[PDB]
Formats: structure tokens, C-alpha cells, sequence
């Protein structure tokens, strides 16, 4: 499903959309740095 | 249709394009009845280059024998090929079969036989081939010095 | 005495003792130690002395026993003569009134092809010329033939002695008991006589006549022997499209797979083949005969199809038989495979009809939906059948049960454009009770594409949009999906436009619409909102938008080639995937030479010294998987001797207990502390010991998964492709470059080799050689290749890693 | 020869008693019998099983294998039939199979082997016939 | 040379090399004029020097007796030729296969005779090819070669000894290759190929033989196939007086 869309936009279409879409090709969300606090409690359990 | 001896009906049933197994059975049946005609067509549709040539090279004018041996020339089925082309004093593709296979010496040799003096070119191409195919003491690159002999050495 | 090789001193003592039992036991103990292969000549005079003339059979039989397994070797008490201590007083043995001693004597005497016993075996046929048993007459034809074999192919063995010399074979035919040792090279008259004998047979004897002369004009004439030949003869007179219906082949055939399900599975295969010869398309393979059990009259009682139903299986008999059976339903009846796979799939795939075909494990359910659905994609007729069955799949109305159902059907719609308009209304229904991703994904796609057909959508979507469950992947699927098809053709309190609004919010935007979407933050990192956000140029309308994409199918989608398909029935496939389908000073100088394909290690042994090294012996050793094919054999290495001695070499053997280094070579000489010295000839490696074996892509893949190969090195001189240095070197560390793991294009095209070996090291060895040969503006390191390597605990991984660089040795003495 | 050897085995990893009709399989006899009969001749509870390119026919008796080996064959019925007749003859000598009692009657069994199969060709035997020899 | 212990070279200062191991027990070794003289000599194309040099302290198998069969214009090769294989090899590297046939003989093998025969055809001369090819039993290759070569006498010899093999692209050839077709007619009669035998014969105007085949077997000779069944076959066979079995040569 994703492919039919993604493919068709690259293959078929202008790629105005494709171009726009890649701004680096970044992740879906940018959170904080989750690991370190998690790790602090988790180790001497 | 084979049983009835209805060659024509068996022929439609095979169907001209492929069904070679049908045609090989028909071709033999046609040779048995000594109906060569139906047989040549069955063998064509069958393809059967080795067999097809035998019926076909009995021509003495090579009328439909080159096609069924065109491949044979360059497949190393040289033997099938030579009979096809040399059959009425003509060099139809006799020489050519020999070049194609890499049996270059044999084309030179043929050329000498019927002497239109084409030998000079074939011997050269061949001689060159000896130098590449590691011969140094029979290297051939001369006109008569290093083994083999280009056309002025040769004669009719 | 099971096997005790030092006991020969006690045996001599036991061999003569004045007690007959002890003597018998001793001689018996000798036999058992020789048969195993142990020491025996010390005894000989003792052994021979008690027994010789006597008609007392047991010792005589024992001595008679020992003369067919070692007579030639043992010589203390025998030596070499024409009338040896094997046969001199065994002319008495041959000429005793008791048949047993004579018979036994005849039997060993004639059995030997010995030339030091040729004369005594010839009139030894006397012992059995009179035939007190079937055994005596058989013993005789076999002994005359054995005499004929032993250098008497002419007149010493061919006529009669007084009744047989090569004529028991003739006599046997007409006598009450048969047995023809005449199989080759013997009288023509007897061969002829055996033919006559086919009629007046003796059954054991018939197997002997029959190995010699086979093919009958008859049906039979009687007895297992004739019967066994007969099925061979029948297969000749009707070869055509297998035997079809197995002849007398059936009896041995069951035992051929006694372990236990495999017989039925096989039997099922033959029975299916036999039914009919169909079209023979993709999985329609039934051969044998076209009509011999037909298929499908409408007046046939109680019909062919009853047996055909067995073959349609869920497991209805056991798993081995199941895998065979599913293929077999497909094989007799379908269009290809598609027709009978849809019927078969309808039974297997999840429903509200039966709860013996539904299960709450999501993948299996999903897979079963995809298998049913792939039949439509294959063949049109199936589209019409599939969609209503799919709606029944949905009707289960567990969150997950709907979910799996929705996921395939949505793919089917991509293939099957505005044909499945009807399904949408059914598909919405179970979308509200929800605890999973899958249901949201699928439903949102059906309801989304299908919008023109329906008008419900704010209401259906909205309960879910404000409901919870698991929602990662939901985002991706709803993002491309929600608006689609016809710009304003819905309305419940949100037309198609509200949907485009929603579709955009769910993708990554924000908007009050369907009482807000469940999540907005997309699935796996690459996907994002943006493509679709840009999209919907023309608001959810078939043009060049989401609708286009939705009502179109990505690349080619046909067959069961796995392009929107899954390749038969999901359960049968697991089994097919599983099937890997794997196929004292000493001086040495040395070089390896090959003449007339004989591979030899040339060694020259040199005594540069004036000192004595006599007692000189030369040996090449067996270390492990290295072996001598013949050691160097000269007694050289003498005062100022130069010698060339050749030791032949092999690379393949079985591990010996001595050291496992390079090549051991041993020269011996004078010295009493170091009588044997080990000194070397040029290099041979540990790597030899590995054994080459190969993998296919499936075996490679399985092993990749099975154990890690993270370990990599980059090896220089892998600049070249797989074929050149890398193959040759990989070969020497008994490896081989097989199948690929590459993905080549204009940006891709590292050469990839899948390697395998099965090392004699308790490990396999595998590797992938990736050759970094530039097919991009930024190569890894340019030409060179990185070899990712493993072995089963990666102890041979390392061998692969460095033995793909370089490797060469030469000398020129 | 068609029949290399006729052999009684213990799956202790050795040929307990065995018969080489003509000098060929001496030491060879023990290695074959020792490896293959341990795995049930590599069988699955099938009388014919073939391994390392040698046909092994067998019957398990305890930790022991009564084994017939061939690497060539003239007929189906025959190979079984010599083994079968052997199996009538073996408990008369050793009261089933068992390594120690098999060992003690090496002579008995061995003699039967020569008598039963002569130069690899399957002759016939019987318990009364066996008597004349060991008398 | 080899010592009887594993060792480390201490270094080379002088002709000797000196060694000490981990435990540090010595071995010394004089650098010899054994292996060293032999190849110093072979490099400077001396074979006469090299024969003396050959000793059993350095003979090995392939540094003297078969390493010297490793020149594509034989030099080293000429010197060691003792192995029937080295002799075979030597011959193709010159291109003069006269020696090949003998090595090929002494290798006791057919394959060698056909491969050297092919090399032979390459030096140009077909007498040598015939002999080889005859004993490898490639009578049919010969039959093919033979008008190409321009022999007619030799071409007939091939036909008979390929008749018996029923090589239909051997025995069959030669009849075409001579101006008259009669050779085929009998061979084909023996094959039982009466049809083929008639067509071949008939076209040359040997209708009488063609008829014999029809009469012995199934008649009907009237039929006209996709090829002629009675149109002239005549060919002038080989205008050359000296044949190409007698291909001229000088040889370097």
C-alpha cells in the first residue's frame, strides 16, 4: 500500500511531492534523549 | 491418420509450426511409402538437422539443404554442413563453414582445390591464428618459411 | 575371545592338551582373532598335528574353516607344497563315508583360487559326485565352477570327473534340485538345459537358472523367482507413462519407507496421478493415464470425488500426508492451481461459520486471507468468489479477526479497481471494537478508497478515531488512504472533504474532524506525512492523487508469483520454504611435481655428514586429513648420499592421533634415542583439513539466521571479482563461491558470493565476499572487498577472512 | 562373489564373528560391521538399507545385528532367504544373539557361513545339515 | 637443506647462515652451489652446464625433469622431454606435431592423437592429420576433410570404414565429394535407407542403381521432394593435382 503510493509518486508523478517530502529524509519524530534516565533507574534493580 | 496412411490429414493434425514429435513420426512414415515429398516437409517442421540433411543432400543442386545446415556450419556440425554446400561443383558456403568453426586450415585447403586463388587470404588469416595459438617453430607468418604455405607456394 | 590380538602363546598350549574340547576351542579362538584381523602363524604345527586324517568332523570342520581365510599366509606347520597340510590327508577327508567331512573338504578346497592346491581340488569333486542332499549337488555345481575359475578355463575343468567337472550344472536342470553355477563362461549345453528346467524347476534353483537366462513367452510358470522376473518383463511390454498402476512392484515398495507416514503420502501421490492426466499447468501435475479412473460422470455412483475430498486437507490426516495431499488436490482439479486452491482456502481461512478454522493468532489468520485473495489476483473468476467470503471472515468481529481480513482485502482493491465497491459497508462494521493496529489500518483503507460507494464515513471512522488500541502503523496506512474517490459523495456529518481534512490530520497535521484522530505521529522513521499532505491535488478524486494510487496496483500483479500473491495455501507453503534443497642428522630439499596427473612430493634426502646414518628408513606420515598415498621407499640417507625419493601425497583422509601440523616427514637412521626424526619438506596448511561443501541461497540464508556473521574484515586484492583470485584462494581453504546476495543496479552492484563449506573441525564455514568495486561516486574504499565471514563458532571464519588475499608458492632447485 | 561377507555383528563397534569366503575382507569386515550396524545399519527398521555404497540386510537381536552384506545383487528374494536360513541356524549355535556366546561359537557360526554362502553364492542350510559338520 | 628442529635464522653474515631457536640451540648451514648453480646456469641459457649440475640433492621432480618443459618456443623444453606428457607438450608449443604423435602414442591415448591431429592441420599438411584421425577413429571428420584437402583416393578409404559405423555424416559425405554418387547408394542400401539411396543415385543419372534400391525395397521413385530427385549432381572433383595432404611446408 505504502509502496504503491511511494512508488507511484516517484515513478509516475512530478516528484514535487517527493522533493518536498525529503528535507534530509529525517525520522518521524524528534524526542529528547530518553535513554540516559531510563538506564539510571534500570541498572540497580 | 498415420495408420490410415493419410499423410495429409496427419500433416494438418501435426500442424506445420512445432509438434516435432508428430512430425518425426510422420516423416518416417512418409519415407516408408517412398513419398519423399511429404517427408522433406515433415523433417523441416521436425527440424532434425542430421536426418533432414540425409534426405535433403541427395539433391545434386542443393535445393533445400542449406537452411537445415546453416547452423551446422558454426555448431561444429561441419560434416552436416559440407555435404549441403558442395553438391554441384559450387562452393555455396563450403569455405565459410570451415572459417566459422575455427577450422581455418581446412578453408585454405578448400580454396586451393577449386582455385579462384582465394587461398592467399585464408592462409594468412590461418597463419596469424597459428602465431596466437602458440606455435613458434611452425609459427606461420611468412609466405612459405614458417610451416604452411600461402598461395604463391601453392598451385592448381 | 571377542578380539584379543596377544593370546597366541596360550592358544598353542590349548591347541594340544589331550582334551579334544580344548583343541577345538583353541582352533576356534584362532579363527575369531584372524577374522577380526590379528596374529596367527605361531601356532601352525600344533594346529595341524591332531586333526589331519580323522573322519571326526568337528576338528576337521574347524581346520577346513581356517583354510579359506588365511591358508596362504600361515606357513610354520604348512610351508609350500602341492599336497600341503591343507590337503594331503584331506584326500581321506574327501573320501570318508560321512558326507559332511567330504562335503566340507570339497567345499573349501575348490573354493580357493590357490595354485598350490590346484591339483588337490580337481579330483576333490569326487566328495560330492554322489549327492546325498540338495546341499551335496549344489555344493558340487558351485565347486566345479570355482575350479573353472581357478585357472582351469580349458580341459582341467569342463567335462566330467566320473559325473561332474563342469556338468553338475547340466545335471541339476533335469535333477530334483536345481542350482546353476553356470552364470558365466560355462557349458553351452547346460545353458540350454536350464531353459528346459524353467518348466521342471526347483524354486531356489529357479533363481540360479533365472540370473543366467531371463524373459519368458508365458504368463509365468510358477514360484517367487519367475514371478520377480516377470514384473521386469511386464514393464518392458508397456513402459508408456510410468507403470501407472504398479504391477508386482507394490509388495517390496511399502517396506521401502517403513517409517511410517511417508508410505501413505507416497501412496496418495500415485493414487492421485492415476486418477487422470489433466492439463498439467502450475500445480495441475497429474501424469499417468488419461482414463483409467476417469473424472466426473454424473451417473457414477458413489463417485470419484469422495476420494478427491481427502486430498483437500487442513491436516485431516497427519502433516506429512497433509503436505502431499494439499498439492494432490491442486494437481487433479484446478484451472491451474487457482480453482481448487480457492475452494481449499475457503475451508482453511477464518470464518464465523466454523470456529475450527478461525483462530485468534493474527499472522496465520492474515496469511490465510492473503492466500484466498491471491487466487483472485491470479484468475478473475476467483475475485467474485473471494469478496463475499472475505466479508464472512470479517463477521467474526474480534478486533484482530476484522483486522487481518481488512488488511488483505484492501490490497485486492488496489488490484481490483471499483469492483469491490460492495464490500465497504461490510468492512466498516468491525472497526469499532478495536485493540490493535491492523483493524484500523485496513478499515481506514477500505472505507477511504470506497468513499463514492458509501456516505457513512464520519460516523464509522469517528468512533475509532477517538478510541484506542495500538496505533503506530495505522498512521501510515490512513495517511495515504482516507480521502479517496469522488470529491463530495459522502456525508453523515462529514462529507468526503472532512475526510481529506482528517486524512491530512492523521498523516501529520492537526484538525478537528472525526472528533480528532487517534495518533498523528507516523510509523517507521522514513515514511512521514508530507508526500500525501502535498498530494490530494484534486480533493480525494480519481485523477492523480491518493485515489489514483489506491485504485492502482504497484508494478505487475498477476499469478502466484508472489506479486500481490502468496503462492498457494498458506499452511502447505511453510513446509516448502523449510526445504532448503541443499546439495640422527638429516637434510631435506623438496618441491611438488606432477607428471601424467600423478601428484607427488619430491624429496631429496641428503646426508651432508661423514657420520654413519645406516638403519636409514623413509616414511611420509598420515597426520590427520593429510595422507601418504605411498611413502618414499628407498633405504637412503647413508654416508654422503644424495638421493631423490618420492613421497606421493593425498589431501583427504580421516584424523590420526599424531600431530596435526604442516606435513610430517620422517627419516630414520642410526641413533637409539632419536632413532626417528621428524624434519620438514615445504608448506602445507591447517586449511586442508576443511572439507568443501556448497550451499544454495536458501541454505545460506538459513545458516545466516542460524548463527552470526557480523565479523568482517576487508581483505586486500579483492579488487577483482568473485571469479578470479578469490575463488581460487577460497578453494584452497576448501570453500567455494556459490549463489549471490546482491541487488545490482546503477548505484548497487557489489559482487556478492555466498560461500559454504562443512569443515572437519566440528563447524561449517560460510562467508559472503562483497567486492566494493565502484558503482558510485563515493565507493567504500574503492576496489578491494570486504568479506563478512563466519563459521559455526567462527573459528574457521578467520580462515576465510585471510585466505582470499593472496597465496602462492614456487621453488626451482 | 556377489556376497562380500556374511557377518554377525555386535553394535559394540566390532564384528563379533564373520566370514570371508575367499581372502578379501579380513580387517575390512570389522570396520564395516562396527560403524554401520550401530545405527541399525543406518536403517529405520527396514530389512534393506544401503550405506557407503554397500547393501546391508539385517535383523536386530538385542545389541547385536545379524548382517548380510552385498554390493551387487542377483535377485530380491534370495538375499533375505540366506539371511533367514542363517537366522534358523544361529540360535541352535548361540541361543539368540549375544556377544560373549557368539564369540565362543566362532567355529560353529563360521562354518555355517561357509556352508550357507559358498564363494558369495547363496547355498541353503538347515539345522540337521549343520550337525554332520560339527560331529 | 632441512634441519631436524624448528629454528629462527640468527642472520646471514658470510656464506653461512646461522640459526638459534627459542631454547637457543644452534644450527649452521653453508650456502651451497647446488640449487643455486643449476638455475644460475639455466637463466643464462646453458643446458650443457646444467647436465652436470643435475644431482640428487636438488633433482626434485619439477625444477630439472619437468620444469624444463615450460617455454612456448621450446629451449628448456628441448632439454627435458623424458616424460611422455612433457614430450606431448613440447610438440604443441613448437607447432610440429611429428613428436606429438609419438608422445601421444606413449601416453597410450586417442585424445592426444585427435588434438595433435588438429594442431597438424593447423601447421598445414593433412597426411599427418589422416593418420592420427584414422586411429582416433574419426573417419567421418576425415571424410569431411578430404575434398577440402582435394584427395579422392583417401576420401574413398574413409567412406568404407565409416560405412560400417553407419556414420551418416561420414560415409555419406564422400559420394557427394567425388563427381559420381554411387558410394552412398550402396552404404544406404546396407543402412536400409532405400529412399535416400535412390534420390542420391537418381540425381546423378544413376537411375538404374536408384531403381535397384526401389526394387529391392519399397518402390515409388516418381515423387518430387523439396529437393530434386533426378537433376544432375555432377561436380568436377578437386582441380588440384597436388593435394593438401601434400600441402607444402618448410617448417622453422
Amino acid at each position: 500500500d505504502r509502496a504503491t503510493f511511494y512508488l507511484n509518486v516517484l515513478e509516475q508523478k512530478q516528484k514535487a511531492l517527493n522533493a518536498g517530502y525529503i528535507l534530509n529524509g529525517l525520522t518521524v519524530s524528534i524526542p529528547g534523549l530518553e535513554k540516559a534516565l531510563q538506564q539510571y533507574t534500570l541498572e540497580p534493580s | 491418420a498415420l495408420q490410415l496412411g493419410e499423410l495429409k490429414i496427419a500433416y494438418q493434425l501435426a500442424v506445420e509450426a512445432e509438434s516435432e514429435q508428430k512430425w518425426k513420426q510422420l516423416a518416417e512414415l512418409a519415407i516408408s511409402k517412398c513419398q519423399f515429398s511429404l517427408a522433406q516437409e515433415c523433417l523441416h517442421h521436425a527440424q532434425d538437422y542430421g536426418g533432414l540433411l540425409l534426405l535433403a543432400t541427395a539433391s545434386g543442386n542443393a535445393s533445400m539443404v542449406n537452411k537445415l545446415a546453416e547452423g551446422a556450419e558454426r555448431d561444429g556440425k561441419n560434416n552436416v554442413a559440407f555435404m549441403s554446400y558442395f553438391l554441384q561443383g559450387k562452393l555455396d558456403a563450403c569455405l565459410e563453414l570451415l572459417i566459422r568453426t575455427g577450422r581455418l586450415p581446412e578453408a585454405a585447403f578448400l580454396a586451393r582445390t577449386y582455385l579462384p586463388s582465394q587461398v592467399s587470404r585464408v592462409v594468412k588469416l590461418w597463419r596469424e591464428n597459428l602465431s596466437k595459438v602458440n606455435q613458434k617453430a611452425a609459427e606461420s607468418l611468412a609466405d612459405p618459411t614458417e610451416y604452411e604455405n600461402l598461395f604463391p607456394g601453392l598451385k592448381e | 575371545m571377542d578380539s584379543e590380538p596377544p593370546s597366541e602363546i596360550s592358544l598353542k598350549n590349548d591347541l594340544e592338551k589331550g582334551d579334544v574340547k580344548s583343541k577345538t576351542e583353541a582352533l576356534k579362538k584362532v579363527i575369531i582373532m584372524i577374522l577380526n584381523g590379528e596374529k596367527l602363524p605361531g601356532l601352525l604345527m600344533t594346529i595341524i598335528r591332531f586333526v589331519l586324517p580323522l573322519q571326526d568332523h568337528t576338528i576337521k570342520k574347524l581346520l577346513l574353516v581356517f583354510w579359506e581365510i588365511v591358508p596362504k599366509t600361515t606357513p610354520d606347520g604348512r610351508l609350500l607344497h602341492e599336497m600341503i597340510l591343507v590337503c594331503d590327508a584331506y584326500r581321506k577327508d574327501l573320501q570318508h563315508p560321512n558326507e559332511f567331512i567330504r562335503g566340507s573338504t570339497l567345499r573349501f578346497l575348490c573354493k580357493l583360487k590357490e595354485a598350490e592346491l590346484l591339483e588337490p581340488l580337481m579330483p576333490a569333486i569326487r566328495a560330492c559326485l554322489e549327492h546325498r542332499h540338495s546341499y551335496v549337488r549344489r555344493n558340487a555345481v558351485l565347486a566345479i565352477y570355482t575350479i573353472y575359475r581357478n585357472f582351469e578355463h580349458l580341459i582341467p575343468d569342463a567335462p566330467e570327473l566320473i559325473h561332474d567337472f563342469l556338468v553338475n550344472e547340466k545335471d541339476a536342470s533335469c535333477k530334483r534340485n536345481a542350482f546353476m553355477m553356470l552364470i558365466h563362461a560355462d557349458q553351452d549345453r547346460a545353458l540350454d538345459y536350464l531353459s528346459t528346467c524353467i518348466d521342471q524347476v526347483q524354486t531356489f534353483g529357479d533363481i540360479l537358472q533365472l540370473v543366467i537366462v531371463e524373459l519368458i513367452y508365458k504368463v509365468c510358470h510358477a514360484n517367487p523367482s519367475e514371478r520377480a522376473r516377470f514384473i521386469r518383463c511386464i514393464y518392458n511390454l508397456l513402459q508408456s507413462s510410468s507403470p501407472a498402476v504398479k504391477y508386482e512392484a507394490a509388495g517390496t515398495l511399502v517396506t521401502l519407507s517403513s517409517a511410517p507416514t511417508a508410505i501413505k503420502a507416497a501412496a496418495q501421490c500415485y493414487i492421485d496421478l492415476i486418477i487422470k492426466e489433466s492439463d498439467n499447468n502450475v500445480k495441475l501435475i497429474v501424469l499417468d493415464r488419461l482414463v483409467e479412473l476417469k473424472e466426473h460422470p454424473a451417473h457414477e455412483r458413489v463417485l470419484q470425488d469422495l476420494v478427491m475430498d481427502i486430498l483437500r486437507v487442513l491436516s485431516t490426516p497427519d502433516l506429512e500426508v497433509r503436505k502431499k495431499t494439499l498439492q494432490l488436490a491442486l494437481d487433479l482439479v484446478s484451472s491451474r492451481n487457482v480453482e481448487e486452491l480457492v475452494i481449499v482456502l475457503k475451508k482453511e481461512v477464518i470464518k464465523t461459520n466454523n470456529v475450527s478454522e478461525h483462530e485468534d493468532t493474527d499472522k496465520y489468520r492474515q496469511l490465510l486471507v492473503r492466500t484466498l485473495h491471491s487466487c483472485s489476483v491470479r484468475f478473475p473468476d476467483m475475485a467474485a468468489n473471494v469478496i463475499p467470503v472475505l466479508m464472512e471472515f470479517l463477521s467474526d468481529s474480534n478486533e484482530a479477526a476484522a483486522a487481518d481480513v481488512l488488511e488483505f482485502v484492501r490490497e485486492a482493491i488496489q488490484r481490483f479497481d471499483n469492483l469491490r465497491m460492495l464490500i465497504v459497508e461490510k468492512m466498516l462494521e468491525v472497526f469499532h471494537a478495536i485493540k490493535s493496529v491492523k483493524i484500523y489500518r485496513g478499515a481506514l483503507w477500505i472505507l477511504g478508497e470506497y468513499c463514492s460507494t458509501k456516505e457513512d464515513i464520519q460516523s464509522v471512522m469517528t468512533e475509532v478515531r477517538r478510541s484506542l488500541g495500538e496505533i503506530p502503523i495505522v498512521e501510515s496506512e490512513i495517511k495515504k488512504e482516507a480521502g479517496e474517490l469522488k470529491p463530495e459523495e459522502e456525508i453523515t456529518v462529514g462529507p468526503v472533504q472532512k475526510l481529506v481534512t482528517e486524512m491530512g490530520t492523521y498523516a501529520t497535521q492537526s484538525a478537528l474532524s472525526s472528533s480528532r484522530p487517534t495518533k498523528k505521529e507516523e510509523d517507521r522513521p522514513p515514511l512521514r506525512g508530507f508526500l500525501l499532505d502535498g498530494d490530494f491535488f484534486v480533493a480525494a478524486s480519481l485523477a492523480t492523487t491518493l485515489t489514483k494510487i489506491a485504485l492502482r496496483y504497484v508494478a505487475l500483479v498477476q499469478e502466484k508469483k508472489k506479486q500481490n500473491s502468496f503462492v498457494a495455501e498458506a499452511m502447505l507453503l511453510m513446509a516448502t520454504i523449510l526445504h532448503l534443497g541443499k546439495s640422527d642428522p638429516v637434510y631435506a630439499e623438496a618441491y611438488v611435481h606432477v607428471n601424467q596427473y600423478d601428484i607427488v612430493l619430491d624429496v631429496l634426502v641428503v646426508n651432508q655428514t661423514s657420520d654413519t646414518l645406516q638403519n636409514c628408513t623413509l616414511e611420509l606420515a598420515t597426520l590427520g586429513d593429510l595422507k601418504l598415498v605411498e611413502k618414499p621407499s628407498p633405504l637412503t640417507l647413508a654416508p654422503h648420499d644424495f638421493a631423490n625419493i618420492k613421497a606421493n601425497v593425498k589431501v583427504a583422509s580421516t584424523e590420526n592421533g599424531i600431530i596435526f601440523g604442516n606435513i610430517v616427514y620422517d627419516v630414520s637412521g642410526a641413533a637409539s634415542d632419536r632413532n626417528c626424526v621428524v624434519l620438514s619438506d615445504i608448506h602445507i596448511d591447517i586449511m586442508d583439513y576443511i572439507q568443501p561443501a556448497t550451499c544454495t541461497d536458501a541454505e545460506f540464508r538459513q545458516m545466516w539466521a542460524e548463527f552470526e556473521w557480523e565479523n568482517k574484515v576487508t581483505v586486500n586484492t579483492n579488487m577483482t571479482d568473485l571469479n578470479d583470485y578469490l575463488q581460487h584462494i577460497l578453494k584452497s581453504t576448501n570453500m567455494k563461491c556459490l549463489t549471490p546476495e546482491k541487488a545490482l543496479s546503477g548505484y548497487c552492484g557489489f559482487m556478492a558470493a555466498n560461500l559454504y563449506a562443512r569443515s572437519i573441525f566440528g563447524e561449517d564455514a560460510l562467508a559472503n565476499v562483497s567486492i566494493e568495486k565502484p558503482v558510485h561516486q563515493g565507493p567504500d574504499a574503492a576496489v578491494t572487498g570486504h568479506i563478512r565471514i563466519r563459521a559455526k563458532s567462527q573459528g574457521m571464519a578467520l580462515s576465510l577472512g585471510d585466505k582470499i588475499n593472496l597465496s602462492q608458492k614456487k621453488t626451482s632447485l | 562373489m556377489v556376497l562380500l561377507a556374511a557377518a554377525v555383528c555386535t553394535k559394540a563397534g566390532k564384528a563379533i564373528v564373520s566370514r570371508q569366503f575367499v581372502e578379501m575382507t579380513r580387517t575390512r569386515i570389522e570396520g564395516l560391521l562396527a560403524a554401520f550396524p550401530k545405527l541399525m545399519n543406518t536403517g529405520k527398521q527396514h530389512t534393506f538399507v544401503e550405506t557407503e555404497s554397500v547393501r546391508y540386510v539385517y535383523q536386530p537381536m538385542e545389541k547385536l545385528y545379524m548382517v548380510l552384506i552385498t554390493t551387487k545383487n542377483s535377485n530380491i528374494l534370495e538375499d533375505l532367504e540366506t539371511l533367514r536360513l542363517f537366522s534358523r541356524v544361529i540360535p541352535e549355535y548361540c541361543r539368540a544373539l549375544e556377544e560373549n556366546e557368539i564369540s565362543e561359537h566362532c567355529f560353529d557360526l563360521i562354518f555355517a557361513f561357509d556352508e550357507i554362502v559358498a564363494l558369495g553364492y547363496r547355498e541353503n542350510v538347515n539345522l540337521a545339515q549343520i550337525r554332520t559338520f560339527t560331529e | 637443506r632441512t634441519l631436524d628442529l624448528p629454528i629462527y635464522v640468527t642472520r646471514v653474515k658470510g656464506n653461512n647462515v646461522y640459526c638459534l631457536d627459542r631454547e637457543c640451540r644452534p644450527r649452521v648451514l653453508t650456502i651451497d652451489p647446488t640449487e643455486f648453480k643449476f638455475k644460475l646456469a639455466l637463466i643464462n641459457r646453458k643446458y650443457d652446464e646444467v647436465l652436470h649440475m643435475v644431482r640428487n640433492a636438488k633433482l626434485v621432480g619439477q625444477s630439472i625433469i619437468a620444469y624444463l618443459q615450460k617455454k612456448g618456443y621450446p629451449e628448456v623444453a628441448l632439454h627435458f622431454v623424458k616424460d611422455e606428457k612433457t614430450r606431448f607438450s613440447l610438440a604443441l608449443e613448437c607447432g610440429n606435431i611429428e613428436i606429438a604423435l609419438e608422445a601421444a602414442k606413449a601416453l597410450d591415448d586417442k585424445n592426444c592423437w585427435e588434438k595433435l591431429g588438429e594442431v597438424a592441420l593447423l601447421q598445414g599438411n593433412h597426411q599427418i592429420v589422416e593418420m592420427c584421425y584414422q586411429r582416433t577413429k574419426n573417419f567421418d571428420k576425415l571424410s569431411f576433410l578430404y575434398l577440402i584437402t582435394g584427395n579422392l583416393e583417401k576420401l574413398r578409404k574413409m567412406m568404407k570404414i565409416a560405412e560400417i559405423r553407419k556414420d551418416m555424416s561420414g560415409h555419406y559425405q564422400n559420394a557427394l565429394y567425388l563427381g559420381d554418387v554411387s558410394e552412398r547408394v550402396r552404404i544406404l542400401k546396407n543402412c536400409g535407407q532405400k529412399s535416400l539411396a535412390y534420390l542420391s543415385a537418381a540425381t546423378h543419372g544413376l537411375d538404374e542403381e536408384a531403381e535397384s534400391l526401389k526394387e529391392t525395397f519399397d518402390p515409388e521413385k516418381e515423387t518430387i521432394p523439396d529437393i530434386d530427385p533426378n537433376a544432375k549432381l555432377l561436380q568436377p572433383p578437386a582441380p588440384i593435382m597436388p593435394l593438401d595432404t601434400n600441402w607444402p611446408l618448410l617448417t622453422v
